[PDB]
RNA sequence: GAGCUAGCCCUGGCCAGGGUGAAGCUGGGGUGAGACCCAGUGGAGGCCCGAACCGGUGGGGGAUGCAAACCCCUCGGAUGA
RNA sequence: GAAUGCCGGCAUGAGUAACGAUAAAGAGGGUGAGAAUCCCUCUCGCCGUAAGCCCAAGGGUUCCUACGCAAUGGUCGUCAGCGUAGGGUUAGGCGGGACCUAAGGUGAAGCCGAAAGGCGUAGCCGAAGGGCAGCCGGUUAAUAUUCCGGCCCUUCCCGCAGGUGCGAUGGGGGGACGCUCUAGGCUAGGGGGACCGGAGCCAUGGACGAGCCCGGCCAGAAGCGCAGGGUGGGAGGUAGGCAAAUCCGCCUCCCAACAAGCUCUGCGUGGUGGGGAAGCCCGGGUGACAACCCCCCGAAGCCAGGGAGCCAAGAAAAGCCUCUAAGCACAACCUGCGGGAACCCGUACCGCAAACCGACACAGGUGGGCGGGUGCAAGAGCACUCAGGCGCGCGGGAGAACCCUCGCCAAGGAACUCUGCAAGUUGGCCCCGUAACUUCGGGAGAAGGGGUGCUCCCUGGGGUGAUGAGCCCCGGGGAGCCGCAGUGAACAGGCUCUGGCGACUGUUUACCAAAAACACAGCUCUCUGCGAACUCGUAAGAGGAGGUAUAGGGAGCGACGCUUGCCCGGUGCCGGAAGGUCAAGGGGAGGGGUGCAAGCCCCGAACCGAAGCCCCGGUGAACGGCGGCCGUAACUAUAACGGUCCUAAGGUAGCGAAAUUCCUUGUCGGGUAAGUUCCGACCUGCACGAAAAGCGUAACGACCGGAGCGCUGUCUCGGCGAGGGACCCGGUGAAAUUGAACUGGCCGUGAAGAUGCGGCCUACCCGUGGCAGGACGAAAAGACCCCGUGGAGCUUUACUGCAGCC
RNA sequence: CGAUGUCGGCUCGUCGCAUCCUGGGGCUGAAGAAGGUCCCAAGGGUUGGGCUGUUCGCCCAUUAAAGCGGCACGCGAGCUG
RNA sequence: UGGGAGAGGGUGGUGGAAUUCCCGGAGUAGCGGUGAAAUGCGCAGAUACCGGGAGGAACGCCGAUGGCGAAGGCAGCCACCUGGUCCACCCGUGACGCUGAGGCGCGAAAGCGUGGGGAGCAAACCGGAUUAGAUACCCGGGUAGUCCACGCCCUAAACG
RNA sequence: CCGAGGGUAGGGCCCGUGACUGGGGCGAAGUCGUAACAAGGUAGCUGUACCGGAAGGUGCGGCUGGAU
């Protein structure tokens, strides 16, 4: 059957990505906690 | 009149149709149309605020002549009736001897090649504009303004009109469609006749799909809800409403007035409506 | 978090083949004129039969599964909400 | 030492279940330490509207080659989508960007919000929509519309020649549009050829033949041809298209008008460039100077912005053309020609799947295009089969029970069972024929029955040609032949009578309910005069609606037919300038604290003082309600009739043991040999009843009843047979569960159901295939039930708040 | 109550005997035939259908007879539901 | 051919009186109703009077024992469209007639459907009376309907 | 080949009959009330509609076959 994940580069980078985070109060707070744990990947990788 | 038709389908039993008798020119004038957007009931915030809405037949909106006195003494050949698809009554182009074409709402009796002209000097006659004050008391109009050079807003919708009562001041006396009687700045405009197409009416859907076609959502009734949903709802097997009968919000639906009542024209309204 | 799901908005796409044969149209009859009737033309419809496609009625299988909803047979819709 | 404790390790179940579609395999040859599993050949089977090919997503080197086999691969492995390494993706024309806009997003101006932030016309961003210039072939191990070959084309810059009032982000035209049906002409694709090319073949009884087999095309500028699309021309007047305008709009006159002309596109042709089969031979060579032609079929594609019909009335903006404004008219633009210039990103490979989504090389899910042939009426259905791809990454035996999927069955034929559940029967096409009822459409494929293959002879009309032959299509009539049987295989309704509920097509509990539930046209009440009511938001702002009472909201009811009674005392809602009550506030009689004082401070009566409530009235398709007792008629029984208590008023029509009836299998009638169900009646309706509508109702229903006919392994009552398992051997090898175990019967006892205690009885040790009575067997800290001053959803005339409104 | 699956059927039995039948008896208001009633006796046997989920029960046609109970109202790691 | 009379029919317009409702004024203790009463309305200002406004229906006098039509039926007034009929002239046609089973059309009122409109009236319904009782006759209310358009219904003491 | 007829299926007409049910006639020795004939105590009758235990009533329009 149709599962849940079904992956889409524009979907991604334009919901989950750095310019949609930085754009936002919450958005920056989930930049400035995952820099301050040290992630090495602060948003998802999109092949773009 | 109405067009019926054979019994071909269960649908077809009932179903009727305008007979777009009055209709002379298919198409529409491509200077006059513009994009009309759906809404689906939704607003700024994205939110459902007018339920079951969405979904109908696309449209353009025909740009409507909603002032007239725009052009007074100007007169227009009535060239063409055509189907508005977003109101009930029908459009008529008028080319203007200024070569400017608009559309106004067509009023019942209206004839192709007919010439008609808004203004103080205007004659009496279906199609012409004036200000209330030089229309004969008794003549029944439409295309109503409320106040000057605002907009007609009242007698707009397919074979209804206003009639003319009375003169008191700067202001004439209305019946409203609704049988309201209502003071008006005289120097509002109107249209002498009433609005055509007055069989709109008498029109039978006939079946679920031709309301979906005019953008009608289906309708769910409180008594079929849950009581999360509804004043209504709940309740084991079918229930009777057990409560003074109310909206989805709660508010008292069986005669419970809503007119603010201390809105400032409630003193140029002289008697609430009839039926 | 609406890349699942629900509704809507915008823009594209898809629906083998077969059957029924509405209005209208022309001709003929009819009449004072008509209604109307007959034949032909026509091709309507949340029309019929049935693939794709969308479903999920009954039964059997599966039940540490091929599968955290699947398989077989049968069955519903298939120009339309 | 226990916490169904936590982490880790290792056991048991066990050499057990399983090894992932029942499309299928055999042999020979090679490689190698090792071969059912890798390569190669022959034979076999499977897919072929796909299980073949191309594209978009998504994935991200999985591509190619060499060298490998520890692990990954459900076995094996020499193989691989695995390990190591090297190589591989080439564009002005393909897709996206240096173009346009859609919803939407963002947002100069502007608006709003304690902060963060929310909106917001223009503009900007935003595509799979608009727009825009490349086709065939060859080449590599691996890319190709990209490299090469041939033939074409676009834009930009500069120059030349001719031409013109040139000039735009501004004005206009156009771009620019639905659904359904559809003409003419073409092409894609397909079939046939006695004709053209071709390596060969003659078997096994016949055939040297109009023999078999194979193939018979592709792209192409200008010109030409055929077919279509688009557009009228000139003059004058001109107040409109937020300036201007010669453009457009509008009015008038004149030729022209279903013509032509002009323009544009498709198809054909076309200089030229290509390709080119079987077979034989070791991806290539030959075939071959390959041939390259005629005929029929024919699109859903093309000409296209075609045509008609219909109502639900069917994007935008740029490119483009035209108009002008500043400006500039040595410029600028247009047209032709020539030379120069032309950037960035993508391109491998999988892509219905072993490379994507499903933890797996997972029987599931995944959008677009091509998808041949023959036959069956048609078709993308069905059977076979081409090109192409496969045999599903464990095998080999055996021939038990049992299981699964399948086949047949004597006599009977629903006797099965909760129920014909399941499975039979029926089954396409053509012809005859068809009932109650009906809203006149239907019911209807009603029911029921006949036909159906092949051969020969005669024959009617159409399509292409030409009018003919040929090919192709639709027929008709005779005479015959065979078999158990002619839609000879595959695909393809069992039917009828009668109730309930719902009018109907639809919708639903993703993953236990598809229904009588929801929706639904339609009916009624009600609110709302427009800055509408109502909804979302603190607000601004939105929706409603670029709508205006034939409109929009809310509620109930639910096609249609005939109808929808009585009660306004209570609640609700509406109407009511009187009266009663009524808060802050006003008012200050009176009283008080203090001061030596003038003064300051505090209390406070009458009276005035809103909505709301009380009070008066209206209102039922508003919330809701709709009785008891006694007595009376030529026999009994019953009570039309009178009496009386009560009520706001006492259930009308219609229906009734019903989806409602307790007593109940009520009684009676029907059907049956027999009927707690079913249908029809009766009425003491425990406990129907009129828009939580009442009573009906054609048609419709994978809804739920009852009956019959047909036919059946449902059954009497079972038998045999097939394949996949189960079993055995080789290979890999789990699981829940598990205090430890050296784990029998009875009758007793024991916390009341003992392998474990007593007494007696029985019993050599250990396995394998089987069956499920026990181990109060496993699973999940019972959902029931209670308890906890535990939680949460929901309701209201519970309490107390808040928003909202007054 | 850190679960002992609860009606009825089907299948499969086994047991008790307060015996339905068949065998042996005494008494009779036992003429015979046929019964009534009590005693012995559990070896075997104890039918097919209509109704209803039913157990039960009524009814149809038979029968020598159409017995009643226990086994977690026997039996869902055996099926049904 | 030339004249006449007429509520014959159709359509469109339009006048005044009265009723009821609403607004304004003025005024107060009752009004209304009956055989007599009561319900009802009225100090929340009724009735009676003056002014204004709205709306529907029906047309006083003329009106008669009258006129017209085939019947049903037709009554303010203006106009348009149209039917039948009488008269005088004795001009034209030359038995072209009378009747009429079927057919077709028309057809008071009530009733139906769809949509309007609704002042007065008024089935049903509610109340008050009267009465032995009073599902009536009388009284106060009141919904269909009465009116308009379109389509049906097709009846009658449709009678002379 | 035709064919008596037999068989399958589906229709039409008539007759008998049927739980129950509708009114009709007659009976008269009953119960209710008194609708009509007199102005019959509301003049009558009438088509139609709605309603009432019953005769009947009321509305609308019509007739006189109505007394004063
Ligand atoms: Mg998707
Ligand atoms: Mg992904
Ligand atoms: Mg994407
Ligand atoms: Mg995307
Ligand atoms: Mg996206
Ligand atoms: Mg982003
Ligand atoms: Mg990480
Ligand atoms: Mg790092
Ligand atoms: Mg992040
Ligand atoms: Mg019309
Ligand atoms: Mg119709
Ligand atoms: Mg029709
Ligand atoms: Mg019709
Ligand atoms: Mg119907
Ligand atoms: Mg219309
Ligand atoms: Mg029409
Ligand atoms: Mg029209
Ligand atoms: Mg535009
Ligand atoms: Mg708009
Ligand atoms: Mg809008
Ligand atoms: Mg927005
Ligand atoms: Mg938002
Ligand atoms: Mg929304
Ligand atoms: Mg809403
Ligand atoms: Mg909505
Ligand atoms: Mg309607
Ligand atoms: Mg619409
Ligand atoms: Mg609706
Ligand atoms: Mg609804
Ligand atoms: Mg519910
Ligand atoms: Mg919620
Ligand atoms: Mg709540
Ligand atoms: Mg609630
Ligand atoms: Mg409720
Ligand atoms: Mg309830
Ligand atoms: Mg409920
Ligand atoms: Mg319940
Ligand atoms: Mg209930
Ligand atoms: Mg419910
Ligand atoms: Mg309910
Ligand atoms: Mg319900
Ligand atoms: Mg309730
Ligand atoms: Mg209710
Ligand atoms: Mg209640
Ligand atoms: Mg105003
Ligand atoms: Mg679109
Ligand atoms: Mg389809
Ligand atoms: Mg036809
Ligand atoms: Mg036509
Ligand atoms: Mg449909
Ligand atoms: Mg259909
Ligand atoms: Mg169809
Ligand atoms: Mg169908
Ligand atoms: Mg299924
Ligand atoms: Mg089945
Ligand atoms: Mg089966
Ligand atoms: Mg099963
Ligand atoms: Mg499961
Ligand atoms: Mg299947
Ligand atoms: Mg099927
Ligand atoms: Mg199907
Ligand atoms: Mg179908
Ligand atoms: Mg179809
Ligand atoms: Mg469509
Ligand atoms: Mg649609
Ligand atoms: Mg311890
Ligand atoms: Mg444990
Ligand atoms: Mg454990
Ligand atoms: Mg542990
Ligand atoms: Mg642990
Ligand atoms: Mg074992
Ligand atoms: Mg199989
Ligand atoms: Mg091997
Ligand atoms: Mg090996
Ligand atoms: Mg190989
Ligand atoms: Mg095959
Ligand atoms: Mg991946
Ligand atoms: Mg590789
Ligand atoms: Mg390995
Ligand atoms: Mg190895
Ligand atoms: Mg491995
Ligand atoms: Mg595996
Ligand atoms: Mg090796
Ligand atoms: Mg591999
Ligand atoms: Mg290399
Ligand atoms: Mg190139
Ligand atoms: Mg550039
Ligand atoms: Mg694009
Ligand atoms: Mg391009
Ligand atoms: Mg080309
Ligand atoms: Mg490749
Ligand atoms: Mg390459
Ligand atoms: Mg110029
Ligand atoms: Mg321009
Ligand atoms: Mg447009
Ligand atoms: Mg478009
Ligand atoms: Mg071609
Ligand atoms: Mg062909
Ligand atoms: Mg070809
Ligand atoms: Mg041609
Ligand atoms: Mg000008
Ligand atoms: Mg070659
Ligand atoms: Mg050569
Ligand atoms: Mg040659
Ligand atoms: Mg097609
Ligand atoms: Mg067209
Ligand atoms: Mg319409
Ligand atoms: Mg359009
Ligand atoms: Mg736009
Ligand atoms: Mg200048
Ligand atoms: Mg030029
Ligand atoms: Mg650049
Ligand atoms: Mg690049
Ligand atoms: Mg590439
Ligand atoms: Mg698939
Ligand atoms: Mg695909
Ligand atoms: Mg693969
Ligand atoms: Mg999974
Ligand atoms: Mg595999
Ligand atoms: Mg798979
Ligand atoms: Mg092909
Ligand atoms: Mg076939
Ligand atoms: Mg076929
Ligand atoms: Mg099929
Ligand atoms: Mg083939
Ligand atoms: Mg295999
Ligand atoms: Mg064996
Ligand atoms: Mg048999
Ligand atoms: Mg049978
Ligand atoms: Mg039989
Ligand atoms: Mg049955
Ligand atoms: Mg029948
Ligand atoms: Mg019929
Ligand atoms: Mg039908
Ligand atoms: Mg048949
Ligand atoms: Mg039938
Ligand atoms: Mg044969
Ligand atoms: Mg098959
Ligand atoms: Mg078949
Ligand atoms: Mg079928
Ligand atoms: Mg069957
Ligand atoms: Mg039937
Ligand atoms: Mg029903
Ligand atoms: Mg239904
Ligand atoms: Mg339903
Ligand atoms: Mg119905
Ligand atoms: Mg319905
Ligand atoms: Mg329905
Ligand atoms: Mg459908
Ligand atoms: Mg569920
Ligand atoms: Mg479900
Ligand atoms: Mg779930
Ligand atoms: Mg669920
Ligand atoms: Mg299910
Ligand atoms: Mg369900
Ligand atoms: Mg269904
Ligand atoms: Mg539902
Ligand atoms: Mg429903
Ligand atoms: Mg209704
Ligand atoms: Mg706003
Ligand atoms: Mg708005
Ligand atoms: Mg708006
Ligand atoms: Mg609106
Ligand atoms: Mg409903
Ligand atoms: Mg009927
Ligand atoms: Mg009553
Ligand atoms: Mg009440
Ligand atoms: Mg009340
Ligand atoms: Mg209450
Ligand atoms: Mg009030
Ligand atoms: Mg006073
Ligand atoms: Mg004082
Ligand atoms: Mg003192
Ligand atoms: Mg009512
Ligand atoms: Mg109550
Ligand atoms: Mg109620
Ligand atoms: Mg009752
Ligand atoms: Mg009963
Ligand atoms: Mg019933
Ligand atoms: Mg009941
Ligand atoms: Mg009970
Ligand atoms: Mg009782
Ligand atoms: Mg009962
Ligand atoms: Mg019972
Ligand atoms: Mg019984
Ligand atoms: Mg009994
Ligand atoms: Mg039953
Ligand atoms: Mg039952
Ligand atoms: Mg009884
Ligand atoms: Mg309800
Ligand atoms: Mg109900
Ligand atoms: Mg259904
Ligand atoms: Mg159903
Ligand atoms: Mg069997
Ligand atoms: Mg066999
Ligand atoms: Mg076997
Ligand atoms: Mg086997
Ligand atoms: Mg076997
Ligand atoms: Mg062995
Ligand atoms: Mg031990
Ligand atoms: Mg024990
Ligand atoms: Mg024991
Ligand atoms: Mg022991
Ligand atoms: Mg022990
Ligand atoms: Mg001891
Ligand atoms: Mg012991
Ligand atoms: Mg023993
Ligand atoms: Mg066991
Ligand atoms: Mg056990
Ligand atoms: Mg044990
Ligand atoms: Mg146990
Ligand atoms: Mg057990
Ligand atoms: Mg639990
Ligand atoms: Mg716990
Ligand atoms: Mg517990
Ligand atoms: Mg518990
Ligand atoms: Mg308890
Ligand atoms: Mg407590
Ligand atoms: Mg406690
Ligand atoms: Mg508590
Ligand atoms: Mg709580
Ligand atoms: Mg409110
Ligand atoms: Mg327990
Ligand atoms: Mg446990
Ligand atoms: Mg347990
Ligand atoms: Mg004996
Ligand atoms: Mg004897
Ligand atoms: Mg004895
Ligand atoms: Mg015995
Ligand atoms: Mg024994
Ligand atoms: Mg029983
Ligand atoms: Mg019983
Ligand atoms: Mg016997
Ligand atoms: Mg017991
Ligand atoms: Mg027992
Ligand atoms: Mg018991
Ligand atoms: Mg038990
Ligand atoms: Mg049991
Ligand atoms: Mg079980
Ligand atoms: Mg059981
Ligand atoms: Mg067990
Ligand atoms: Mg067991
Ligand atoms: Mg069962
Ligand atoms: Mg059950
Ligand atoms: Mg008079
Ligand atoms: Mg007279
Ligand atoms: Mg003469
Ligand atoms: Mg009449
Ligand atoms: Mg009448
Ligand atoms: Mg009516
Ligand atoms: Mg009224
Ligand atoms: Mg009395
Ligand atoms: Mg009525
Ligand atoms: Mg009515
Ligand atoms: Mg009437
Ligand atoms: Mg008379
Ligand atoms: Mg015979
Ligand atoms: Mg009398
Ligand atoms: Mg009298
Ligand atoms: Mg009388
Ligand atoms: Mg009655
Ligand atoms: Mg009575
Ligand atoms: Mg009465
Ligand atoms: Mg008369
Ligand atoms: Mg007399």
């Amino acid at each position: 059957m149709k599962r849940t994940w079904q992956p889409n580069r524009r979907k991604r980078a334009k919901t989950h990505g750095f310019r949609a985070r930085m754009r936002t109060p919450g958005g920056r707070k989930v930049l400035k906690r995952r820099r301050q744990k040290g992630r090495w990947r602060l948003t998802p990788a999109v092949r773009k | 009149a109405v067009k019926k038709f054979k019994p071909y389908t269960p649908s077809r039993r009932f179903m009727t149709v305008a007979d777009f008798s009055e209709i002379t020119k298919t198409e529409p004038e491509k200077s006059l149309v513009k994009p009309l957007k759906k809404t689906g009931g939704r607003n700024n915030q994205g939110r459902i605020t007018v339920r079951f809405r969405g979904g109908g037949h696309k449209r353009l909106y025909r740009i409507i002549d909603f002032k007239r006195w725009d052009k007074v003494g100007i007169p227009a050949k009535v060239a063409a009736i055509e189907y508005d698809p977003n109101r009930s009554a029908r459009i008529a182009l008028l080319h203007y001897v200024d070569g400017e074409k608009r559309y106004i709402i067509a009023p019942d009796g209206l004839q192709v090649g007919q010439q008609v002209v808004a203004g103080p000097d205007a004659p009496i006659q279906v199609g012409n504009a004036l200000p209330l004050r030089f229309i004969p008391v008794g003549t029944v109009v439409h295309a109503v303004e409320l106040e000057p050079k605002k907009g007609a807003k009242l007698a707009r919708a397919a074979g209804t009109s206003a009639q003319i009562q009375g003169r008191e001041g700067d202001y004439v006396i209305l019946r409203l469609p609704s049988g309201e009687l209502r003071k008006v700045h005289g120097e509002c405009y109107a249209t002498v006749g009433a609005v055509g197409n007055a069989d709109h009416k008498n029109i039978v859907l006939g079946k679920a799909g031709r309301s979906r076609w005019l953008g009608r959502r289906p309708h769910v009734r409180g008594a079929a809800m849950n009581p999360v949903d509804h004043p209504h709802g709940g309740g084991e097997g079918r229930a009777p409403r057990g409560r003074p009968p109310a909206s989805p919000w709660g508010w008292q639906t069986k005669g419970l007035k809503t007119r603010k009542r201390r809105k400032p024209s409630s003193r140029f309204i002289i008697a609430r409506r009839k039926k």
